């Protein structure tokens, strides 16, 4: 019922960086809250109890304190190891807990769009009675690029579902594949699919398409 | 060429200024006397602030000897009757006095800064204050030993006094080898000594304002939040809003408790409100709220008597700071006048009779300020303590 | 040394049944709360039941309440949580954890010891091997796709593993229909795609297929 | 029915500093992000930099990162690209943008006409 809302889910940050992760408790709850430390395939770690109180072992960049029911753990320097997930918890009473909704910091880095490919369904696939249309976005920082497919011009939605990298240990650059998955007797109506795509470092989307 | 009497001044001005000075002089002597009686005599008194407080009476003090009386017969007879040495001693005393003041003013309020905005720090101690008191005499010593060590008395030959004796007029001032040495050293004097210890006490003193305020509206709070919700449980229906009362309770219970044998009947009442939570859990409110009403008879019995023992702090803690920024404030607008006319006859481009007019009417009054300053104080410190009263009947009455 | 160690987490069918067991070396049940927190994939943490032994008491989330119930067994120092009514959004990797109790310090530090999370994967589906399809293609894309297979684990590399350099394997996504889909793709030089020939092998274990899709050109 | 207005530009030695400023009438800017574009002679509207809402970071392109810099002032609904150490290859027409998602996908609807920045 204690609502804990963590703002600043999205955190592009560097190495040396002093990150910032704010936590609103919706109800006056003491210095009774914990910050959490989860990287992926991992279980949570405590990093800091009573909202102020550094764990024993964990680094002492990380510092929490809390004004109000508002309650903020900081990063002075944001060593390599110190990108995970980040979780806000109030800890009141045993029956009630209420995590935050995580904050993912992220490698800063420059802006690069992605690279926009287009596969048609292999007639291997075809043979099968389905025809799966793939758009592969490559090498975009920004984990925000928006893919549309059109079919004749026309945008569907209910069929393409998508799935994104996590960013690469290379270049900290995130790639993202979205499939539109057709029945063949649908897939045969129409002989023109195109997959449009637009992101922050685009200025115009950019539109790969085929025909059928 | 002006042949002038020896007495310049009206017997009636001369008058009053004389019983003017001469009642402030009194006032000084009897009220430092009588607050290093109180500080020595009492061992209850001596503490940091107190300490800071003997070492401004002991400043005051050689303001008095030093300062006042050798000022009000230079004042009464024409030029400097007195050598060189005895006009270098009273500026430099003044001086170094006026430098201790502030700087005991400065530690007053970092010591009650500490103690309010952070009382989790450890208290200063005595020794600490002591040598404290040491480095701020030195640091007077080293900032206004100019004055003395470069000084000398200057021969005007065209006036002379008289009475039948004729000789010409002396005065005593500061022989700077040009007029810009000397400002630029009454302007940095000015701004280490006055401006900037002005803005450090000012600010200080309203971030303890802000710092002591805060500390007991959160308290009142904490407490009527236990105390309101508890009647929520009792008046309540159902076993939703038995969880939500217990749950604000819950936390103003440990807020409380964060607050600085009180800490122990804060953990047997939130154990209380965990005990009622698990039987609202478990979904009946009848036996939470009986295992509530007994979260009364501890709260009688432990928290009304934090509450009122961690309220009585707070409100006399209120008091010695107002008292300290009162006798600061005092200070500040005493000595205002005497810094200000400075400035104004340095900087300001006035004309000839202004500066006339500055000279006879306005320095006399603002030098008679800043010295009747050195009176003030004690009456401050005995009108906002009950117990420097009890020092002076107690020593009124043995002495009379 | 204090340990959390998480087991049973398995699949099973829709309103199947489930014992999650918590077994607590170094420290004592008793002394301490066990608390089950699960994770659902690609979501965040949830509170789902606790048990503190010394008295007994046994707390649920509102999303579990009655159809979850945890015990505690002291002379094993394991506590259990048997899952019934299993709902297809019950699927998530469960965590036990260990919080003290009032006063002191052992309440104040909530969590500061979790298991490794054991995962529980509430489906219908049965277990099929992968349909593996090809990508036909500076630089261009090229790759294969990998679905309609269950469970969710599954490997697929380059070359026998000769290609790395610039391979992305997609996360799983589940389908509509309970099944699974990835897509495997490269960026290579477009004068490679006329000559070297390129290979995925995908491996899936649980139904034993090894099955390698060469991609060409159009 | 949303048009913004660019300033700043001219010519600039090497190594120079401008401080271009893109302010929007007719709407609110403190909920979207606010992107710098730049077209050379020949070249298709590379992308500069942009700034995300506040509390949100600033993204650079590799080739102005380091030294350009894109401040957001809300209060005049503006945001400012100041340009550093202006190398001759920073020459063309600068674009500010605006788009129309709170999610920062980038969908850009409304640029205005530019400014141009000629160094030597």
């Amino acid at each position: 019922d204690i609502q804990m809302t963590q703002s600043p889910s999205s955190l592009s940050a560097s190495v040396g960086d002093r990150v910032t992760i704010t936590c609103r408790a919706s109800q006056s709850v003491s210095s009774a809250v914990a910050w959490y430390q989860q990287k992926p395939g991992k279980a949570p770690k405590l990093l800091i109890y009573s909202a102020s109180s550094l764990y024993s072992g964990v680094p002492s960049r990380f510092s929490g304190s809390r004004s109000g029911t508002d309650f903020t753990l900081t990063i002075s320097s944001l060593q390599p190891e110190d990108f995970a997930t980040y979780y806000c918890q109030q800890y009141l009473y045993y029956s009630l807990v209420t995590f935050g909704q995580g904050t993912k910091v992220e490698i800063k880095r420059t802006v690069a769009a992605p690279s926009v490919f287009i596969f048609p369904p292999s007639d291997s696939q075809l043979k099968s009675g389905t025809a799966s249309v793939v758009c592969l976005l490559n090498n975009f920082y920004p984990r925000e690029a928006k893919v549309q497919w059109k079919v004749d011009n026309a945008l569907q939605s209910g069929n393409s579902q998508e799935s994104v990298t996590e960013q690469d240990s290379k270049d900290s650059t995130y790639s993202l594949s979205s499939t539109l998955t057709l029945s063949k007797a649908d897939y045969e109506k129409h002989k023109v699919y195109a997959c449009e795509v637009t992101h922050q470092g685009l200025s115009s989307p950019v539109t790969k398409s085929f025909n059928r | 060429i002006t042949y002038v009497n020896y007495y310049l001044h009206q017997p009636q001005v001369a008058a009053i200024f004389i019983i003017s000075y001469f009642l402030i002089f009194f006032l000084c002597m009897m009220g430092n006397t009588v607050v290093c009686f109180i500080v020595m005599r009492n061992k209850h008194m001596h503490t940091v602030t107190n300490l800071f407080i003997l070492n401004l009476a002991i400043s005051d003090l050689l303001v008095g000897i030093f300062c006042m009386p050798i000022t009000l017969l230079d004042n009464i007879i024409a030029g400097w009757p007195f050598g060189n040495t005895m006009c270098k001693i009273s500026g430099l005393v003044q001086g170094i006095s006026v430098a201790a003041s502030v700087f005991t003013l400065v530690a007053i309020a970092v010591d009650r800064f500490q103690c309010v905005v952070y009382p989790f720090k450890p208290k200063l101690t005595i020794k600490t204050a002591f040598v404290i008191i040491m480095i701020i005499w030195v640091l007077a010593i080293t900032i206004m030993s100019p004055s003395a060590v470069m000084l000398h008395v200057q021969e005007e030959k065209y006036y002379r006094v008289r009475l039948n004796k004729t000789s010409p007029v002396y005065w005593c001032r500061e022989d700077w080898p040009n007029q810009e040495m000397r400002k630029i050293y009454t302007t940095v004097l000015f701004a280490n000594i006055y401006l900037a210890p002005l803005s450090l006490i000012v600010i200080m003193y309203g971030r303890i304002g802000i710092s002591a305020r805060r500390q007991l509206a959160d308290l009142e709070d904490n407490w009527e939040t236990l105390n309101d919700n508890l009647k929520v449980i009792e008046k309540a229906d159902n076993a939703a809003q038995v969880k939500d009362a217990l749950t604000k309770m819950r936390a103003a219970a440990l807020d409380a408790q964060k607050a600085t044998d009180f800490r122990h009947g804060f953990d047997i009442l939130v154990g209380q409100i965990d005990d009622a939570l698990k039987l609202a859990n478990e979904g009946k409110v009848k036996e939470a709220q009986a295992a509530a009403e007994q979260l009364k008879t501890t709260r009688n019995a432990y928290i009304q008597k934090y509450l009122e023992r961690a309220r009585s702090t707070l409100r006399k803690k209120q008091k010695i700071i107002k008292m300290l920024l009162i006798v600061a404030l005092l200070f500040i607008l005493s000595w205002l006048p005497l810094w200000t006319l400075m400035m104004l006859s340095d900087y300001a481009d006035l004309s000839p009779n202004e500066l006339q007019i500055i000279n006879i009417y306005i320095y006399p009054f603002a030098h008679w300020l800043a010295f009747g300053n050195s009176s003030v104080n004690p009456i401050i410190y005995g009108f906002f303590n009950e117990n420097f009263r009890r020092g002076f009947q107690e020593a009124f009455q043995l002495q009379l | 040394e204090v340990q959390l160690v998480e087991s049973g987490g398995g699949l099973v069918q829709p309103g199947g049944s489930l014992r999650l067991s918590c077994a607590a070396s170094g420290f004592n049940v008793v002394d301490f709360s066990l608390h089950w927190v699960r994770q659902a994939p690609g979501k965040g943490l949830e509170w789902v039941a606790y048990i503190s032994s010394s008295s007994g008491s046994t707390s649920y989330a509102d999303s579990v309440k009655g159809r979850f119930t945890i015990s505690a067994d002291t002379s094993k120092n394991t506590a259990y949580l048997q899952m019934n009514s299993l709902r297809a959004e019950d699927t998530a990797v469960y965590y036990c954890a260990r919080w003290g109790y009032w006063p002191g310090e052992p309440w104040w530090k909530a969590f500061d010891y979790w298991g490794q999370g054991t995962l529980v994967t509430v489906s219908s589906a049965s277990t099929k091997g992968p349909s593996v399809f090809p990508l036909a293609p500076g630089t261009a894309a090229l790759g294969c796709l990998v679905k309609d297979y269950f469970p969710e684990p599954v490997t697929v590399s380059w070359n026998s593993g000769a290609l790395t350099s610039g391979v992305h394997t997609f996360p799983a996504v589940l389908q509509s229909s309970g099944l699974y889909s990835l897509s495997s793709v490269v960026t290579v030089p477009s004068s490679s795609l006329g000559t070297q020939t390129y290979i995925c092998n995908v491996n899936h274990k649980p139904s034993n297929t090894k099955v390698d899709k060469k991609v060409e050109p159009k | 029915q949303v048009q913004l207005q660019e300033s700043g530009g001219g010519l600039v030695q090497p190594g120079g500093s401008l401080r271009l400023s893109c302010a929007a009438s007719g709407r609110t800017i403190s909920r979207y992000a606010m992107s710098w574009f730049r077209q050379a002679p020949g070249k298709e509207r590379e992308f500069v930099a942009v700034a995300r809402r506040s509390g949100d970071g600033a993204f650079y392109a590799d080739s102005v990162q380091g030294r350009f810099t894109v401040s957001r002032d809300d209060a005049k609904n503006t945001v400012y690209l100041q340009m550093n150490s202006l190398k001759p290859e920073d020459t063309a027409v600068y674009y500010c943008a605006i788009d129309s998602d709170t999610f920062y996908s980038g969908s850009y609807d409304y640029w205005g006409q530019g400014t141009q920045v000629t160094v030597s």
